[PDB]
């Protein structure tokens, strides 16, 4: 008994991956001492901890820029969709950029950019600078536009070499051939597949601007960074055993001989706080670098090709993916082929005709109850059993489960002369 | 709005960001100076000893070759209008390369806007 | 103060996840992860999987007994090797250690 | 001592998360499909 | 010259992967101080470590 799907549903799914985080850069002397000199002369005694922390944070920032460059800059060139968009029926207007805005982001990227809510001043006055990303979002949203305009017009061939134009209705036939479904399933259901794609993109749009927690991963990355910075600031109000948590009341109330011990207590406490911050940020940056490597691989395989790796590019058989930028992250719209409308049948490993086992070349043997056919494996399209889709490899007495039937040779009727 | 018994005012870091004059009871607003950090854009010392200087997150009215960018104010580099690939990254799409402009009336550091890549347009058509 | 919290998924639920995975792989094939599980004889699922590695179906349908015997013997050897050597699970033991 | 413990457990948890992501990928590809990636699902051509 | 196999062996191989570890949770005040209060009032000085 075998079950073979008779219809299908195109199902666009979403997948958010963090690519980078804020490029914070904590000055060391300003945080620990704060423009004091009696404090800096005592902080000099601790060797190069300040230089090590600044080096670690600068490495993290350079890594955060490299993450974005690795993920998005997969295109050698910058492509543009032609003004006439006859993409076989598919409607990418929700994905292609809107030229009306000054920021050339599309509708879905606009929805994605409003759900990430990226105090932030009082941090600054303690040396807690936040560097700007090298690629401003109007540049990232042009990388993703180039990727979309190459995927739509050329296919998977704009990543191998130079972009090779092909009608989208034919790229989709290639991408069904990839998942094991022949072309005549799209060329005869092109309108239905286009409607399903458009409806799935509309559902993605509706779902994005319905629920606030659609981008929880990016929001939690931002929350972790902001909370680490907030606790780093709040650690400046702790005595650490000193008589006061401010240097300007220790210096202005104690002669240096006995003020040195209090200043040193505060030095040790604030230096430990800053080292803890730097270590946790290093671990967090390792997490984000792993996620950015995953996003780069997902781009290179889902977007620039068509992956056979199960569940890498969405649940179901993968057709194509579309990259949409997001605040400190990337969003993939994994277009997937999901079979539906099952139907139980009766199957058979082979078929005896003249004491010779006939196996299906590509496909399955099934029976509607009394007649034997040969369909595809992922879509019920029953052809008749000829000798052009079956191959003979032996005898009727070795296969376990072989059934009797007739294999229609086409050539003998054509010799009706 | 300081209440009559409130003299000072603190932030999260326990640093006063508001004070009241003990002679004229007005509400002041303490704020530290326009500090920042300086980055030094530089080609290799083998190639040249001329360096551009970037004042990070500073509107450089604090004091010809003055360029104000989202990363800060860049002093020492002329803002060219075309775009090349990125050699030294400054931030917010602004790079800076040491290019011998003409080999006569030259020896300067430029600061352009990064170019994404060679513009292209596939000749897509339905057939 | 060194509390050890219990895992959310007790092992009797993990052993039900793995049972579901096994009962889907055996009965349906690779199609229970794509969409809804599609039943297929295991002798034909393994013929699909032979076609996948570049070997035609007749290699399996004419050697089904031998292939089944090799599979059963390999599983028996796995069972014998697990309850012979203590260090078979060294990675997990080193994590715990 | 407690900070050292927490830091080393953070690094160890990163290691285990990498291993768990690898195990999830192995499940999704080897178990729920049939991978063509060489030596991903054992030495030899992979069946299941 | 080419060499073509004439038989085959089905070989089940094992592969162990750690998936998780114990979900320990270390309280401070019981560890560092241990129900003492003179100790806890001094540990409060170190902020939110």
């Amino acid at each position: 008994s075998i079950a073979i799907p008779t219809n299908f549903t195109i199902s666009v799914t979403t997948e958010i991956l963090p690519v980078s985080m804020t490029k914070t850069s904590v000055d060391c002397t300003m945080y620990i001492c704060g423009d004091s000199t009696e404090c800096s002369n005592l902080l000099l005694q601790y060797g190069s901890f300040c230089t090590q922390l600044n080096r670690a944070l600068t490495g993290i920032a350079v890594e955060q820029d490299k993450n974005t460059q690795e993920v998005f800059a997969q295109v050698k060139q910058i492509y543009k969709t032609p003004p006439i968009k006859d993409f076989g029926g598919f409607n990418f207007s929700q994905i292609l950029p809107d030229p009306s805005k000054p920021s050339k982001r599309s509708f879905i990227e606009d929805l994605l950019f409003n759900k990430v809510t990226l105090l932030i001043c009082a941090q600054k006055f303690n040396g807690l600078t936040v560097l700007p990303p090298l690629l401003t979002d109007e540049m990232i949203a042009q990388y993703t536009s180039a990727l979309l305009a190459g995927t739509i017009t050329s296919g998977w061939t704009f990543g191998a070499g130079a972009a090779l134009q092909i009608p989208f209705a034919m790229q989709m036939a290639y991408r069904f051939n990839g998942i094991g479904v022949t072309q005549n399933v799209l060329y005869e259901n092109q309108k239905l597949i286009a409607n399903q794609f458009n409806s799935a993109i509309g559902k993605i749009q509706d779902s994005l601007s319905s629920t606030a927690s659609a981008l929880g991963k990016l929001q939690d990355v931002v929350n972790q960074n902001a909370q680490a910075l907030n606790t780093l600031v709040k650690q400046l109000s702790s005595n650490f055993g000193a008589i006061s948590s401010v240097l300007n009341d220790i210096l202005s109330r104690l002669d240096p001989p006995e003020a040195e011990v209090q200043i040193d207590r505060l030095i040790t406490g604030r230096l430990q706080s800053l080292q803890t911050y730097v270590t946790q940020q290093l671990i967090r940056a390792a997490e984000i670098r792993a996620s950015a490597n995953l996003a780069a691989t997902k781009m290179s395989e889902c977007v620039l090709g068509q992956s056979k790796r199960v569940d890498f590019c969405g649940k179901g058989y993968h057709l194509m993916s579309f990259p949409q930028s997001a605040p400190h992250g990337v969003v993939f719209l994994h277009v997937t082929y999901v079979p539906a409308q099952e139907k139980n049948f009766t199957t058979a490993p082979a078929i005896c005709h003249d004491g010779k086992a006939h196996f299906p070349r590509e496909g399955v043997f099934v029976s509607n109850g009394t007649h034997w056919f040969v369909t595809q494996r992922n879509f019920y399209e029953p052809q008749i059993i000829t000798t052009d889709n079956t191959f003979v490899s032996g005898n009727c007495d070795v296969v376990i489960g072989i059934v009797n039937n007739t294999v229609y040779d086409p050539l003998q009727p054509e010799l009706d002369s | 709005k300081f209440l009559p018994f409130q003299q000072f005012g603190r932030d999260i870091a326990d640093t006063t960001d508001a004070v009241r004059d003990p002679q004229t009871l007005e509400i002041l607003d303490i704020t530290p100076c326009s500090f920042g950090g300086v980055s030094v854009i530089t080609p290799g010392t083998n190639t040249s000893n001329q360096v551009a200087v970037l004042y990070q997150d500073v509107n450089c009215t604090e004091v010809s070759n003055v360029f104000q960018t989202r990363a800060g104010c860049l002093i020492g580099a002329e803002h060219v209008n075309n775009s090349y690939e990125c050699d030294i990254p400054i931030g917010a799409g602004i790079c800076a390369s040491y290019q011998t402009q003409t080999s006569v009336a030259s020896q300067s550091i430029i600061a352009y806007t990064m170019s994404l890549g060679a513009e292209n347009s596939v000749a897509y058509s339905n057939n």
